[PDB]
């Protein structure tokens, strides 16, 4: 069994990484119950992708 | 008794141990009672009587006002363009401070210095790492106020450098003192705003080749001073048909007078800096320990005095804009943020306090610079 090899490649370039770090925060959250965590359990509270 | 140093910093009280302290300008009412001219209190009868079972209250403003005139003198002396307005707050600050010798809430600031530049009309001070430099093509409105055992007093001018300004500058002047004289006792307001409007409105301005005309900034208007409260509750206005509301004897107010190269009308721009305390609300629970504790701090330290972020990190106290935006939500604290025309207008703004005193009408603020 020969392992393929394509006279040319199907996808002319590399889809581009569109879930990034930028993608992965959307934002920090500031609610009353999101204070106490950063104060007592020194944790931070954030809205982020929903495929992280 | 002794005198004022060069760079004023001999305490009010101490220029005048006798207790007594300058009067403003004393002026009769005006002669709105269909031609009868007012000129009949000022006899010494009950009236005047009356009138010394308030002088102690009185000498408070007197004194507040005084402090008020050299401090803002001072601050014409040095001030000019090149120089961020964080330090100028600085130094104004500093310099009230010392005339007025705070000390606790029997004595200090009324309310944070404003300074608003260009388009921007009030309640816009420099926050921490602000970095504004000033032009020479700009104009500011200083607005700040000293209060003695809670007697508030209020006063603002404008400042210029481009001598292109000085049309609306006498344009507001005359506004602000048109309202000053057309104020009296049992008085509409919107007597008030029709006369403001009908003095300010007849002006032209020429500024860099286009010819624009001065209106009032409908938005704002003045106020009514308390006991420790600046906003009494009575809004004399700038603009034509308001209340019919009449002012009464033994009542303070300050004269607010906004003209506008622009829309008339005010909105949020930039980063709120001025808070206040509701005077109103009573006890309202928190459940943010660090919110509780700014809350104690700020009513031992500010009372129901208008109050800025500088004069915080000023006490040491960091971290803290997000427990003041809890009070603000809480309802307990009323954020102030600066408010701005469109972009590229200009506002000057004229403000007294006047006195309504039973035999005369007493501006309190009144000054040889304006
Ligand atoms: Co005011």
């Amino acid at each position: 069994r020969l392992r393929r090899q394509p006279k040319y490649p199907r996808k002319s370039a590399p889809r581009r990484n569109k879930l990034d770090h930028y993608a992965i925060i959307k934002f920090p959250l500031t609610t009353e119950s999101a204070m106490k965590k950063i104060e007592d359990n020194n944790t931070l509270v954030f809205i982020v992708d929903v495929k992280a | 008794p002794k005198v004022q140093t060069d760079p004023p910093s001999v305490p009010i009280c101490d220029l005048y141990p006798n207790g007594v302290f300058p009067k403003g300008q004393e002026c009769e009412y005006p002669p709105t009672q269909d031609g009868r001219t007012a000129a009949w209190r000022t006899t010494s009868e009950e009236k005047k009587a009356l009138d010394q079972a308030s002088e102690e209250i009185w000498n408070d403003f007197r004194e507040a006002a005084e402090a008020h005139r050299q401090v803002r003198k001072y601050v014409m002396s040095w001030i000019k363009p090149g120089m961020t307005m964080i330090e100028i707050c600085e130094k104004l600050e500093d310099c009230s401070r010392k005339l007025i010798k705070e000390n606790g809430l029997n004595a200090g600031l009324a309310f944070p210095t404003g300074c608003s530049l260009n388009n921007c009309a009030a309640h816009y001070t420099p926050n921490a790492g602000d970095t504004t430099v000033l032009q020479y093509d700009d104009i500011c409105k200083i607005d700040f106020g000293t209060h003695i055992s809670g007697r508030i007093i209020d006063c603002a001018f404008t400042v210029t450098f481009n001598p292109k300004y000085d049309t609306l500058l006498k344009a507001v002047k005359d506004a602000t003192n048109t309202g000053i004289k057309c104020a009296g006792i049992d008085v509409r307001l919107c007597d008030v705003g029709e006369a403001i409007q009908e003095v300010m409105e007849s002006y032209e301005v020429e500024i860099d080749g286009k010819t624009y005309q001065v209106k009032p900034i409908r938005n704002l208007n003045g106020h009514s001073i308390g006991q420790y409260r600046i906003h009494a509750g009575k809004t004399v206005p700038i603009v034509k048909g308001g209340e019919a509301t009449r002012m009464e004897e033994g009542e303070v107010y300050a004269i607010e007078t906004f003209g506008s190269t622009g829309k008339g009308v005010v909105h949020d721009d930039m980063e709120c800096s001025h808070y206040m305390k509701n005077f109103d609300v009573g006890h309202v629970p928190i459940r943010l320990p660090r919110t509780k504790h700014l809350l104690n701090v700020i009513n031992e330290n500010f009372g129901t005095l208008a109050f800025c972020r500088r004069w915080l990190d000023r006490l040491g106290e960091s971290k803290y804009l997000m427990a003041l935006k809890n009070l603000c939500d809480l309802g307990i604290v009323d954020p102030y943020p600066p408010l701005c025309d469109i972009k590229g207008s200009y506002t000057a703004q004229f403000e007294h306090t006047i006195l309504l005193r039973p035999t005369c009408k007493e501006v309190v603020s009144r000054g040889d610079d304006y």
